[PDB]
């Protein structure tokens, strides 16, 4: 299975951001380096679109961390309740 | 809260607009002036939006919404199926009973949405919304339990109670200060008829008819078995039988469905369909206070 | 097969006690119990209707009226 | 997962880009870019790892509380 479209768009956004950042500190040789970096970005986009992965669900990159925190809290609450139950 | 707002909206949508005013008269959570600010002749969307505005002007909570749902259930009391629980083995008080029941249900797992509403004839109606250890109790799958003070019987609507039945039973029996709690196999939808049954609170002389003795005997037997009083409105019956053939026992399973039972059964003998004395399996439905039967050889 | 006595009055235990044997005592006892319940209810609703003037809150009453709880102000 | 496959591809692409480029300042910028993105990618891989670990643990304590 090809790469998930959400992952592709996320990765493309990160490549755009990093290319803007690496262009910010470049003063001279702007046009040639930006053309080369654009070619690099498009070749990477083609490679990642063509790339194949086994059918494993992989959720959005940004939100997962937050989920973990909530999940952690859930377990804590569960543990607390468990303790209370055992106490009873 | 938006959850209570949409819950109230759904309950109002369940309420027919022809009696919404009565609901407010039974709800009384909102001031009468707020009711006057809303006309009921206008559109349904308009009236529900105005009611949302009114409840948002005040502080919308879960207790008032649950009370509204309870009173809607009271006015309908026809949309659910009821089962009857019996307690067995003398001082009562509303406040401590409520406190004990609330404490037990809070101790159940961690929380539950419990609401009480006293009604005439000592009919405490309790709305219970269940929730797991890691989720807020759901308001879309509620249950209702009706308790009568100092009585050995209680009523329950079983829509999703099959998930955790013993919990409710043990909570009810510990709150009622009663030891043994059992479920009799009696299930029906007309709750008022259940109330009645559990408490036992219910010319052209040229023609020369022949066999008139048979007609007068069958009508007399039917009248003595049933009676002049209007029979309780019961709607479903089912017998599970396993008896020897006598004609390896045959296992039979019958279901009687009728919008008005005990009346077609009352008319079977006059219509000649069944014998003059009906079998005890049909003549003791109000007597034995039993609705589902099992028969063996 | 039919009765009008309210259910919260205990009779089935009294039925197992004296309904089969010594029916006269059964009837006398149930008469006493119903009379007591009626007197309690009459006192309760007489208080509610008449002397509510000096009462400051509703009285909590059980169907059998074994327990009564109320509050009152006297001047 | 998907990342477990795209990171080796990203490593090989970074290697070939570093090999082809000749400017020292561009080489340093590309190296810093690679370090940052590799750190973020391995961080989110770890986050998904404890994500599935927390899911399994949640199921276990669900059975326990039941």
């Amino acid at each position: 299975q090809p790469l998930s479209k959400s992952t592709r768009d996320h990765l493309q956004t990160m490549m755009e951001s990093v290319i803007m950042t690496i262009l910010s500190n470049s003063i001279k040789e702007k046009e040639e380096i930006q053309y080369h970096l654009n070619f690099l970005k498009k070749r990477l986009l083609q490679q990642c679109e063509t790339l194949k992965v086994p059918p494993k669900k992989m959720e959005d990159l940004t939100n997962v961390s937050s989920l973990l925190n909530m999940e952690r809290a859930r377990d804590k609450a569960n543990e607390e309740g468990l303790a209370l139950l055992q106490e009873e | 809260d938006e959850t209570v707002a949409e819950f109230i909206k759904r309950t109002i949508l369940k309420i027919p607009m022809n009696e919404l005013t009565t609901i407010l008269k039974a709800w009384d959570f909102l001031s009468e002036n707020q009711l006057q600010t809303v006309n009921f002749r206008q559109r349904k969307e308009s009236v529900v939006q105005h009611l949302i505005h009114l409840c948002e002007e005040k502080r919308a909570s879960i207790s008032d919404a649950a009370l509204l749902d309870i009173i809607y259930m009271q006015f309908h009391q026809h949309q659910k199926v009821w089962e009857v629980f019996q307690m067995s083995k003398d001082l009562f008080d509303m406040k401590q009973f409520k406190n004990s029941f609330k404490k037990i249900l809070q101790r159940a797992l961690k929380n539950v949405t419990v609401s009480f509403r006293e009604t005439e004839e000592n009919a405490v109606w309790i709305r219970i919304a269940w929730g797991t250890q890691y989720t807020k109790p759901n308001q879309y799958k509620p249950t209702y339990v009706v308790y009568y003070s100092q009585t050995p019987y209680a009523f329950t609507s079983s829509s999703m109670l099959r998930r955790n039945t013993p919990l409710l039973g043990q909570a009810l029996t510990i709150a009622s200060k009663h030891h043994q709690i059992v479920k009799m196999d009696l299930r029906s939808r007309y709750l008022d008829s259940l109330k009645a049954i559990v408490f036992k609170q219910y010319m052209d002389s040229r023609i020369i008819h022949e066999n008139i003795v048979e007609k007068e005997r069958v009508q007399r037997i039917t009248q003595e078995t049933f009676g002049d009083y209007p029979q309780p409105q019961l709607e479903f019956a089912q017998y599970k039988l396993e008896t020897k053939f006598k004609s390896e026992p045959l296992r039979c399973l019958i279901k009687f469905s009728s919008p008005h039972l005990l009346e077609a059964l009352k008319s079977l003998a006059p219509a000649g369909i069944a014998d003059a004395p009906l079998s005890p399996l049909l003549t003791c439905i109000p007597n034995k206070r039993m609705n589902y039967f099992k028969i063996r050889d | 097969h039919h009765h009008s006595v309210p259910v919260f009055i205990p009779l089935e235990e009294i039925a197992a006690k004296y309904l089969q044997t010594n029916i006269q005592h059964f009837l006398f006892s149930l008469c006493e119990y119903l009379n007591a319940y009626s007197g309690r209810k009459y006192q309760a609703d007489r208080l509610q209707s008449d002397f509510a003037a000096l009462l400051t809150g509703p009285l909590q009453r059980n169907p059998l009226c074994n327990l009564l709880s109320f509050t009152y102000k006297l001047d | 997962k998907e990342l477990n496959i795209v990171l080796p591809e990203f490593e090989k692409t970074h290697l070939e880009h570093q090999q082809r480029i000749e400017s020292k300042v561009c080489k340093a910028a590309i190296a810093t870019f690679y370090v940052n993105v590799k750190e973020q990618f391995i961080k989110m891989l770890k986050e998904s790892q404890m994500l599935t670990n927390l899911k399994r643990k949640n199921a276990k304590m669900i059975s326990d509380i039941e």
